[PDB]
Order: C-alpha cells, then sequence, then structure tokens
C-alpha cells in the first residue's frame, strides 16, 4: 500500500508547486520511482506464474515415483 | 498493454509539469492541475488493479503448494514402508 | 535531467570509467534509480546480477532494497543461489534483511526446502486390507498431543487420560521386546501419522528412542498456580525409573545413551536455571 502513500505524497507536492525547481525534481524522482514499482509487480507476477508451472510439474513427478514405489512394495 | 498505459499517462503527466515549469494563466493552470488530476486517478485505478493481480497470483500458487506437500507427505509415508520393508528382507 | 540518468546509465556499461564518469544527494538518487533500471533489464533478461550487486558494494540503503527486489523476483533457485552470495559476502553488513528473510520464508514450502529453512535461520541467528488396531493409534497420537501442549497436564480430566494413555502405551512398549546385527546390513523430519502403518514404527528402535526421549523432556519440564500431587510425583519418578530402564534395552548401546540423556538432562537443569 506504499505507492498510494507515494501516490499522496506526489499529489500533495503537485499542489504546492501549483500554488520551485527542486520540487521539479522530486516530481520526475517519485514518477520514475513509481515507474520503476509498476514495473515490479508484472514480474512479480511472471515469477508466480513460473512457481506454479515448476509446483505442476513437480506433481506429476511425485505421481510417478509414487507408482514405482507401489510396484516396489508388491516385489518386496 | 497496462504498463504501456501506465508510461503514456506518466509522459502526459510528464509534459503537463514541463508545461507548469515553462509557464512558471490561472486558467490554463486549472486545466492542467484537472487533466493531472485525472492522470493521478487513473494512476490509482493502475495501482488497484495491480495489487488485485498479485494478491490473485499469491494465492493462487499458494494453494498448489500446499496440495504438493500433502502429496510429498504422501509419498513419504510410502518410500517409509519400502525402506522398512527392504531392512526386514535384508534381516531375513 | 533525463540527461544526467542516461549519462549514468553510460557509465555503468566496467567499475574504474562508471566511477569516473559518475562524478550530491540528488546525484546519488539518480544512481540509485539507475542501478534500479539496469537490475530490472538484467531481471528481464543471475551471475550479471550477482556483478552488479558486487559493484553495488564496490560504491557503498540501496542495497538492501536491490536484493530485496532480486529476491522478490525470482522463483526457487535463483534465490538459493543469491542466498549463497548472501552467505559468501558478509562483511559485517538491519530491518531489511529481516524483511527478506520473513518474505522467503513466508514464501517457502517446508517440504523440499527445510535445508533452505534451516539455512535463513542460521543466517537470522548469525545476524543477531490389513488389520489396525485403531484403538492404539487413538491412545498414541492423543499422547502426541498432549506432548505438544505441555499445559494441559496440569487438570484433573487431562492427567487422568494422561495417566491410563501413557501406562497403556509403555505396557506395549514393555511387552513387545524387540531384541535386535540387522543394521549391520532422504530424511524423515516429522513424525508419520499414518493408520496404515503402525507396526513397521513399533518393530523400529529409533521409534522407541523418540517416544521415550520425549516423554524424559515432557517430565524434565514438569519439575522445572502449577502445582503437583505427590502420588503424581511419585508416578513421575516411578515412570521415570521404568523409561531409563527401557532405554537401557535398546539394543545398541542403550547404556551409554542412557547416561548420555543423564548427563544432558542435568545440563538443561543447569541452562534452564539460568533464563
Amino acid at each position: 500500500a506504499g505507492d498510494d502513500r507515494r501516490i499522496n505524497l506526489l499529489v500533495k507536492s503537485f499542489i504546492k508547486w501549483c500554488n520551485g525547481y527542486s520540487q521539479y525534481q522530486r516530481m520526475l524522482s517519485t514518477l520514475s520511482q513509481c515507474e520503476f514499482s509498476m514495473g515490479k509487480t508484472l514480474l512479480v507476477y511472471d515469477m508466480n506464474l513460473r512457481e506454479m508451472e515448476n509446483y505442476e510439474k513437480i506433481y506429476k513427478e511425485i505421481e510417478c515415483s509414487i507408482a514405482g514405489a507401489h510396484e516396489k512394495i508388491a516385489e518386496c | 498493454r497496462d504498463y504501456e498505459l501506465y508510461k503514456y499517462t506518466c509522459q502526459e503527466l510528464q509534459r503537463l509539469m514541463a508545461e507548469i515549469q515553462d509557464l512558471k494563466v490561472a486558467i490554463e493552470i486549472e486545466e492542467r492541475r484537472i487533466q493531472s488530476c485525472v492522470h493521478f486517478m487513473t494512476l490509482k485505478k493502475l495501482n488497484r488493479l495491480a495489487h488485485i493481480r498479485l494478491k490473485k497470483g499469491r494465492d493462487q500458487t499458494h494453494e498448489a503448494k500446499q496440495k504438493v506437500d500433502a502429496y510429498h507427505l504422501q509419498l513419504q509415508n510410502l518410500l517409509y514402508e519400502v525402506m522398512h520393508l527392504q531392512k526386514e528382507i535384508t534381516k531375513c | 535531467l533525463p540527461e544526467a540518468r542516461t549519462r549514468f546509465t553510460k557509465s555503468t556499461r566496467n567499475i574504474k570509467p562508471l566511477l569516473s564518469t559518475f562524478s550530491e544527494n540528488e546525484k546519488k538518487c539518480t544512481l540509485d534509480q539507475a542501478f534500479r533500471g539496469i537490475l530490472e533489464e538484467e531481471i528481464i533478461n543471475e551471475n550479471v546480477l550477482a556483478i552488479i550487486s558486487l559493484a553495488i558494494g564496490g560504491v557503498t540503503s540501496t542495497p538492501f532494497v536491490l536484493l530485496g527486489d532480486v529476491l522478490d523476483c525470482l522463483p526457487l533457485d535463483q534465490c538459493d543461489t543469491i542466498f549463497t552470495f548472501v552467505e559468501k559476502n558478509v562483511a559485517t553488513w538491519k530491518n531489511y534483511l529481516l524483511r527478506m528473510c520473513n518474505d522467503l520464508l513466508r514464501r517457502l514450502s517446508k517440504s523440499q526446502n527445510t535445508v533452505f529453512c534451516g539455512r535463513i535461520q542460521l543466517f537470522l541467528a548469525r545476524l543477531f486390507s490389513i488389520p489396525i488396531d485403531y484403538n492404539l493409534y487413538r491412545k498414541f497420537w492423543s499422547l502426541q498431543d498432549y506432548f505438544r501442549n505441555p499445559v494441559q497436564c496440569y487438570e484433573k480430566i487431562s492427567w487422568k487420560t494422561f495417566l491410563k494413555y501413557s501406562e497403556e502405551v509403555l505396557a506395549v512398549f514393555k511387552s513387545y521386546k524387540l531384541d535386535d546385527k540387522m543394521e549391520e546390513l532422504v530424511y524423515f523430519a516429522k513424525f508419520l501419522t499414518s493408520e496404515k502403518l503402525m507396526d513397521l514404527q513399533l518393530s523400529d528402535s529409533n521409534f522407541r528412542r523418540h517416544i521415550l526421549l520425549q516423554y524424559l523432556i515432557l517430565f524434565q519440564y514438569l519439575k522445572g498456580n502449577y502445582v503437583l500431587t505427590d502420588e503424581q510425583s511419585l508416578w513421575i519418578e516411578d515412570t521415570t525409573k521404568s523409561v531409563y530402564q527401557l532405554l537401557s534395552e535398546n539394543p545398541p548401546d542403550g547404556e551409554r545413551f542412557s547416561k548420555m540423556v543423564e548427563h544432558i538432562l542435568n545440563t538443561e537443569e543447569n541452562w534452564n536455571s539460568w533464563k
């Protein structure tokens, strides 16, 4: 929820400058930080999808190991 | 496409703050303030959508992780049974 | 102002040219945003991430945040490689380390990553059909639930059920009599609470050692409101003298193991006297 507080600080700095070049630099810096956070969120989403694919890959391997283990039980 | 619209609204807000910095008239300042406020509202809506999508993906990973843990627990039970039967036949 | 950040990213793209063309708070902020952009571009594309982190450590709260971002962007194995890199590059280094470790411990699975959970906790410590007897099953794992909560052994009814169940289980342990050179001819971490097995565990000696040690740890804890009946204390002493005899009856080296248990429990009393 820190992006909402960053947006509130950006809106406060915009209202303060609207009523001064250092505040312009601060607005550009907060804009770039919000861009970096929005770029981060999609990478987190893609990482979650890759972990889902990895879990669904491991599940069938555990199925195959159980299928071998039953045969080992019968032979023993 | 959501990230492209995000960066496009950021370019809009950069153009508006460059307009204010070059202008530094009340009607132009009010128009720039209204368009910038529309930009801030779009950015907040996009942030809400991003956090909702991230929480959905996190829960969707967590359920599959729980199921993999349970199925691995059954595999551990069966491997303990195999190991005990093998130790018993090497005893016998 | 974007000319400055493009100048810094051209300075990065290796360490000497970056340190030369990097040449004050806003300059360091643009440097940090440049490292954020470069690490984002390299996450979009492992080892190069470690190269950039070494460069940031050569320059220098920015590497904490950047390691947090890279650990939040990579799935499983690359986080393990980065955690090996963190264990190698300590350099005595706060709150962001705790946040990274807490998010890792929340993200893991504890079935295939128990070793990695142990490594994270070491890092945090370094910083700071077949016929089945169902009755024995139910009584045994109810005793296990009593072991997991030692506070419950102070009421009347719960203590009476503990007396009955523990005496029945120790009767089974006395009456089975394993008497085992079989061991002369993957690690199971938790107990396997399965109805179907229940007899391959009673034929083992390690399982009996775990249960008798768990009894001894509970009895050493109860010796340290919260009053005890003298009859309960006599029962504790009788069962303690029986459990030491049962540990002496384990076939691999019961007497040496019992002496080890005695000395370790005495030192546990000495340790509990401090705290």
